[PDB]
C-alpha cells in the first residue's frame, strides 16, 4: 500500500478516478503510520498489533484487485467489497468507495445537464461519433461501451441519462 | 449585573421612552459597543488628569483646573476605585462647556510596538 | 418492580376496561353489562349476548352510580373471573366521573375494605386523568363523557369546586337523538338492534361540520356529503345530511329543545368564575375527552369556535389528541406504575386512622 | 456587616468626588444614570466606545420629541 | 399536528434495531417529564442582547448575520423566546484569513502575531484531533485486550 | 522515508522562484496574478514547518509525523509546481496563461482537490482582464 | 399559510445552527408548531432539556 501510493501519483495517466483512489488510499495509510510514529517513541508489538493484522490484511487485498484498474473498472474493484454482510468491512471500504464514487458522479454532472463530454480519458460510457450532426445526433452518435458501466449503476440508471 | 442587561438599562435611563417603543438604536448600540470591551490603550490615569487641565484651561477657569488637583487627591485619599483611568476618561469624553487641534496634542500610545 | 404489582380498572359505561399498570391497551376487556332475569351472577360473551331477555343496565350511565348491586356485581366479577387474580397481590385504583359525593367514595371505599378486603386503595376522578394523559396538570378540560359533561377547571393540580360546571349532556342524548329525527321524519325506529347499528355508523362514518352556516349552505345549494356504507349485516342506512346536524345541536341546544346551556356560554362562564390573575394561563391549555370522541371532525369545530371567544388578551392553545376515547383508561394507567405516586397512595394503616373519607381529600 | 459598611463609606465618598467631577463637566447623566455607567466601568469598558452611543441616544432623546 | 411530530419525536428516541411496546413507555416517560416543570421584553431584543456577547469573544461576522436575519423575520416570536434559553444546550485554510497578496485592497497592516497565531491555532485545531486519534487507538484496544479471563469481551458471556 | 517526502520540498523550491520571476513587469499582465495567487499556499506550507519545529523544541515532533502531516500538500504544491514549469517552458501570457487555468479546471473536476485549487487560481489571476 | 411557514421554518433552521441549540429537525418541527398554539416559551425550554434527559436516562 505505501509503495502503491506513491507511484500513481507521479503517474499523472491514471486518470480522474485513480487520482482519487489514491487520495483516499493516503488517508488509510496515514493510520497505520500513526501507529509506526507512536512506536518508536515507546522503544512488545504482538498485543498491539493483532488488530492491524486484519485492517492491512484487506488493504492488500483492497490494492491487490485495483492494480492497473481506472474508470468503470475501479466501481467494480472497490464496490466488489461493499457487497459484504458485515458493517465493520463496510465502514472500512467505505471513504474509499466515495472518494472513487464522486468522479463517476462528476462526468454526470455535465451529461445530465450541458457541460464536457468524458471520453478524452476513458472513464465514461459514452464513446461519441464526430462529424455527424444532421439529423442522427437524436439516433445513432453515442455507443454504450459497456467496459465502464459502473456496478453500484443498474442499467436503467446507467443509461436514461445518455 | 450581567452586562448585556446592564446595556437595557442604559437605554430605559437616557430615553424617557421604554425597549418597547425603539429597537432600531439598541441593536445599533450591540454594533458599537461590542468587540469594544478591553481597553487596547494604555491606561494612565496621569494623562487623562492632564487632559482635563488643558480642557479646562481652554475654557478659561483655572481655579476650576486648581480645585480639579484637590478633587484628583480624594481619588489617591480611598483608593477603592479600580480603573481610575476610565470612569475619568468617559467623563472628558463628554465634556461640555457651560460658558480646534486637540488630536495634535497628547494621546494614549497605540500598542503597535507591542503584540496586542 | 420485584415490589407487588398495582392495578387499574376503569369501569365504563360502554365496555369494562381492567388492565395491570403501565400497559398499552387495556390488559383485558369485558362489558359493563351485568344481567338478571329481565345470566345472575355471570358477566361475559353469554351476558351481553343474551340481552334480550337479561337485564340491559349499567352502573354509572349518568356520572353517578345508579344501582350498587350492579357495581359490586361487575367489580366483583371482573376481578374474579377475567384477571383471575386475588386482592392481597394487587392494589387496585379506581375512577369516578366528574362531580362524584364525598359520601359515595366513602361508600365505596368502606365496601371495598370489607366485602372485597382490599390491602391498599385509590379513588381518583375522570378529567384529572385526562390531562394527566394530555401532558399537563394545570388546564381546563370540557369532559362529555357517556352520562355527564363538566366544565372543569383544574389549577395547582386539583380541581376547584367554585368554578366546576355541570352539564346536562352525554353521547347517549346524542343517540336518542338520531332516534328522535328519524322517528318524526317518518322512518321506523324504536328497536335495540338498530340503535346499536346506528352506534357503530355514529362511531366509524360520521363527519361533522366546520360551521353551523357554511355545511348548511353547501347542503342547500345541492346536497352531497354522502358518504355510501352498505353493511354485511344487510340492513342499508345511510343520509350524508342528517350527521353533521346530530352534534351539532349542542352549539345551539333548541335546536333539539335542550334545556343544558349551550357550550360557548358555559366556556365563557367558567372562564368567568374563575380568578381572574390565573384566567390567562387556566385557558391556555383546552383539553378533548370523553365520549363526544363520535369523530374527530367536532374537534375541528371546537377549537374554531374557542379562537373565535378567545380575545386578544388572552391566549389559546388547544391540545388536540386522537386519544380522546380511551383518555381516562391511560391517565390511571400511567399514574399507579409510578413508584414515587405512592406517597400519594393511601394504605391500610392511614386509612384506619383517619377515617373512611380521607380519600376524598388525599387524593390531588 | 459594618466592615462591609466602612468600605461602601469609602465608595460614598469617592463617588461624590467622581460626581463633583461629573458636574463641572456638565454630563446630561443624572446620578442614577451614571451609577450605570460607574457598573460599565468596573468590568472594563472602552469609553470612547459607550461616548459614541450616548452621544447619540442623547440627540435621539430629542429626535421623537 | 403538535400530536404527530410528538409522535415522530418518540419515534425517534426508540432506536430502531416486537418494538411496538416500547414507544408508548417511552410515551409514558414523555409526558412525565412533560408535566413536571408545568406543575410548578421584546422578542428581538433578546437576540441583540446575546449577539452583544458574541462579539465580545471575537467572531464578528455572525453577531452581523444574527443581527440582519431577525430584522427581516420582524419585518415567530416566541420561536425565537424558545432559542435565547435553547442556546447553550448544543454541541459541547480557504483562501482568506491573512492574505495580503492578491486583491483591490491596499496593503498596509502592522505586525502583532495574534492574527498569525490564530491562524497557527487554524491548523491546530485539525491537528488536535489527529493527535488526539494516535493516543486514543492504543488505550481504547489495550483496555479491551487485557482483562480477567472469562469477562474479558461479553461474548463469551453467552 | 525522506525519499519519500522529497516531492512536496520538490513542488515548494521550484515555485517560489517563479512567484519571485513573474511579479516582474516583462512577464505579461495577468502572468503576474497568477503567481500572485500562489502565495496563499505557501503561506500554510510555510507555517506547517514552523509550527512542527516550536513542537520539536519541547520534544514532540519526529519524521512519521512530517510524514503524514504533509500528505495534502504534496498534491495541491505539486499541480502549482506543473503550471510553473508549462508558463516558463511556452511563453504563455494573458489570454493563454489563461487558457491553461481553464483547462486545468476541467483535466481533473472528479478529484475536487485539483479543481478547487484551479477553481480560486482563475477568478484571482483574472482581475486585470 | 403553509407556503410561509415553510420559508420561515427554512430561515428559523439556519439561526438555530449559529447559535448552537440542541435542536435538528424534527424537534425544531415541534416545538415550532407547538410555540404557533401559543404557551409560555419559558416553561417549554425546560421541558425540553428534562425531555431528553429522561430518555437518557434509560440509555
Amino acid at each position: 500500500i505505501r509503495r502503491y501510493t506513491d507511484q500513481r501519483s507521479l503517474d499523472r495517466s491514471f486518470g480522474l478516478v485513480g487520482q482519487s483512489f489514491c487520495a483516499a488510499l493516503h488517508q488509510e495509510l496515514r493510520e497505520y503510520y500513526r501507529l509506526l510514529s507512536v512506536l518508536h517513541s515507546q522503544l512488545r508489538l504482538l498485543v498491539w498489533t493483532y488488530d492491524p493484522k486484519i485492517r492491512l490484511k484487506t488493504l492488500a487485498a483492497l490494492v491487490d484487485h485495483c492494480q492497473g484498474r481506472k474508470g468503470g473498472e475501479l466501481a467494480s474493484a472497490v464496490h466488489a467489497y461493499t457487497k459484504t454482510g458485515d458493517p465493520y468491512m463496510r465502514s472500512l471500504v467505505q471513504h474509499i468507495l466515495s472518494l472513487v464514487s464522486h468522479p463517476v458522479l462528476s462526468f454526470l454532472y455535465r451529461w445530465i445537464y450541458d457541460g464536457e463530454l468524458e471520453d478524452t480519458y476513458h472513464e465514461f460510457f459514452v464513446a461519441s461519433d464526430p462529424t455527424v450532426k444532421t439529423d442522427r445526433l437524436w439516433h445513432d452518435k453515442y455507443t454504450l461501451r459497456k467496459s465502464m458501466i459502473p456496478s453500484f449503476m443498474t442499467m436503467d440508471q446507467s443509461r436514461k441519462v445518455l | 449585573k450581567s452586562p448585556n442587561v446592564l446595556l437595557q438599562n442604559l437605554c430605559c435611563r437616557i430615553l424617557g421612552r421604554s425597549e418597547a417603543d425603539v429597537a432600531q438604536q439598541f441593536q445599533y448600540a450591540v454594533r458599537v459597543i461590542g468587540s469594544n470591551f478591553a481597553p487596547t490603550v494604555e491606561r494612565d490615569e496621569f494623562l487623562v488628569a492632564e487632559k482635563i487641565k488643558k480642557e479646562l484651561i481652554r475654557q478659561r477657569r483655572e481655579a476650576d483646573a486648581a480645585l480639579f488637583s484637590e478633587l484628583h487627591r480624594k481619588l489617591h485619599s480611598q483608593g477603592v476605585l479600580k480603573n481610575k483611568w476610565s470612569i475619568l476618561y468617559l467623563l472628558l469624553s463628554l465634556s461640555e462647556d457651560p460658558r480646534s487641534y486637540a488630536t495634535l496634542f497628547a494621546q494614549a500610545l497605540p500598542r503597535d510596538a507591542h503584540s496586542t | 418492580d420485584d415490589d407487588i404489582a398495582a392495578l387499574v380498572v376503569d369501569n365504563g359505561s360502554g365496555m369494562c376496561k381492567a388492565g395491570f399498570a403501565g400497559d398499552d391497551a387495556p390488559r383485558a376487556v369485558f362489558p359493563s353489562i351485568v344481567g338478571r332475569p329481565r345470566k345472575d351472577s355471570y358477566v361475559g360473551d353469554e351476558a351481553q349476548s343474551k340481552r334480550g331477555i337479561l337485564t340491559l343496565k349499567y352502573p354509572i350511565e349518568h356520572g353517578i352510580v345508579t344501582n350498587w348491586d350492579d357495581m359490586e356485581k361487575i367489580w366483583h366479577h371482573t376481578f374474579y373471573n377475567e384477571l383471575r387474580v386475588a386482592p392481597e397481590e394487587h392494589p387496585v385504583l379506581l375512577t369516578e366521573a366528574p362531580l362524584n359525593p364525598k359520601a359515595n367514595r366513602e361508600k365505596m371505599t368502606q365496601i371495598m375494605f370489607e366485602t372485597f378486603n382490599t390491602p391498599a386503595m385509590y379513588v381518583a376522578i375522570q378529567a384529572v386523568l385526562s390531562l394527566y394523559a394530555s401532558g399537563r396538570t394545570t388546564g381546563i378540560v370540557m369532559d362529555s363523557g357517556d352520562g355527564v359533561t363538566h366544565t372543569v377547571p383544574i389549577y395547582e393540580g386539583y380541581a376547584l369546586p367554585h368554578a366546576i360546571l355541570r352539564l346536562d349532556l352525554a353521547g347517549r342524548d346524542l343517540t336518542d337523538y338520531l332516534m328522535k329525527i328519524l322517528t318524526e321524519r317518518g322512518y321506523s325506529f324504536t328497536t335495540t338492534a338498530e340503535r346499536e347499528i346506528v352506534r357503530d355508523i355514529k362511531e366509524k362514518l360520521c363527519y361533522v361540520a366546520l360551521d353551523f352556516e357554511q355545511e348548511m349552505a353547501t347542503a342547500a345549494s345541492s346536497s352531497s356529503l354522502e358518504k355510501s356504507y352498505e353493511l354485511p349485516d344487510g340492513q342499508v342506512i345511510t343520509i350524508g345530511n342528517e350527521r353533521f346536524r346530530c352534534p351539532e345541536a349542542l352549539f345551539q341546544p333548541s335546536f333539539l329543545g335542550m334545556e343544558s346551556c349551550g357550550i360557548h356560554e358555559t366556556t365563557f362562564n367558567s372562564i368567568m368564575k374563575c380568578d381572574v390573575d390565573i384566567r390567562k394561563d387556566l385557558y391556555a391549555n383546552t383539553v378533548l375527552s370523553g365520549g363526544t370522541t363520535m369523530y374527530p371532525g367536532i374537534a375541528d369545530r371546537m377549537q374554531k369556535e374557542i379562537t373565535a371567544l378567545a380575545p386578544s388578551t388572552m391566549k389559546i392553545k388547544i391540545i388536540a389528541p386522537p386519544e380522546r376515547k380511551y383518555s381516562v383508561w391511560i391517565g390511571g394507567s400511567i399514574l399507579a406504575s409510578l413508584s414515587t405516586f405512592q406517597q400519594m397512595w393511601i394504605s391500610k394503616q392511614e386509612y384506619d386512622e383517619s377515617g373512611p373519607s380521607i380519600v376524598h381529600r388525599k387524593c390531588f | 456587616a459594618a466592615a462591609a459598611a466602612a468600605n461602601l463609606n469609602a465608595v460614598r465618598e469617592t463617588m461624590d468626588v467622581l460626581l463633583e467631577i461629573s458636574r463641572i463637566l456638565n454630563t446630561g447623566l443624572d446620578m442614577e444614570t451614571l451609577s450605570i455607567c460607574v457598573r460599565l466601568c468596573e468590568q472594563g469598558i472602552n469609553p470612547e466606545a459607550l461616548s459614541s452611543v450616548i452621544k447619540e441616544l442623547r440627540k435621539a432623546t430629542e429626535a421623537l420629541k | 399536528s403538535i400530536t404527530q411530530l410528538f409522535d415522530d419525536l418518540c419515534e425517534a428516541l426508540l432506536p430502531a434495531a416486537n418494538r411496538k411496546r416500547a414507544k408508548r413507555s417511552l410515551k409514558k416517560v414523555a409526558y412525565n417529564a412533560l408535566f413536571t416543570n408545568l406543575f410548578q421584553l421584546p422578542a428581538r431584543n433578546k437576540i441583540l442582547m446575546l449577539s452583544f456577547d458574541l462579539r465580545v469573544g471575537g467572531l464578528g461576522p455572525k453577531a452581523d448575520r444574527l443581527e440582519e436575519l431577525v430584522e427581516e423575520l420582524e419585518a415567530v416570536g416566541s420561536v425565537l423566546d424558545l432559542l435565547v434559553q435553547l442556546a447553550g444546550s448544543g454541541p459541547p485554510r480557504d483562501y482568506f484569513l491573512n492574505n495580503k497578496h492578491v486583491g483591490r485592497n491596499v496593503p498596509y497592516s502592522g505586525y502583532d502575531c495574534d492574527d498569525l497565531s490564530v491562524f497557527e491555532m487554524d491548523v491546530q485545531s485539525l491537528i488536535s484531533r489527529e493527535e488526539c486519534l494516535c493516543h486514543s487507538m492504543i488505550q481504547e484496544t489495550l483496555q479491551v485486550m487485557e482483562a480477567a479471563p472469562g469477562t474479558g469481551l461479553p461474548t463469551v458471556g453467552l | 522515508l525522506v525519499h519519500r517526502i522529497l516531492p512536496v520540498a520538490a513542488s515548494y523550491s521550484a515555485v517560489t522562484r517563479f512567484i519571485e520571476e513573474k511579479s516582474s513587469f516583462e512577464y505579461g499582465q495577468v502572468n503576474h496574478a497568477l503567481a500572485a495567487a500562489m502565495r496563499t499556499l505557501v503561506k500554510e506550507h510555510l507555517i506547517l514547518v514552523s509550527q512542527l519545529e516550536q513542537l520539536h523544541r519541547q520534544g514532540l515532533l519526529s519524521l512519521q509525523k512530517l510524514w503524514f502531516y504533509i500528505q495534502p500538500a504534496m498534491r495541491t504544491m505539486d499541480i502549482l509546481a506543473s503550471l510553473a514549469t508549462s508558463v516558463d517552458k511556452g511563453e504563455c501570457l494573458g489570454g493563454s496563461t489563461l487558457s491553461l487555468l481553464h483547462d486545468r479546471s476541467f483535466s481533473y473536476t472528479g478529484d475536487s482537490q485539483a479543481q478547487e485549487l484551479c477553481l480560486y487560481l482563475t477568478k484571482a489571476a483574472s482581475a486585470p482582464y
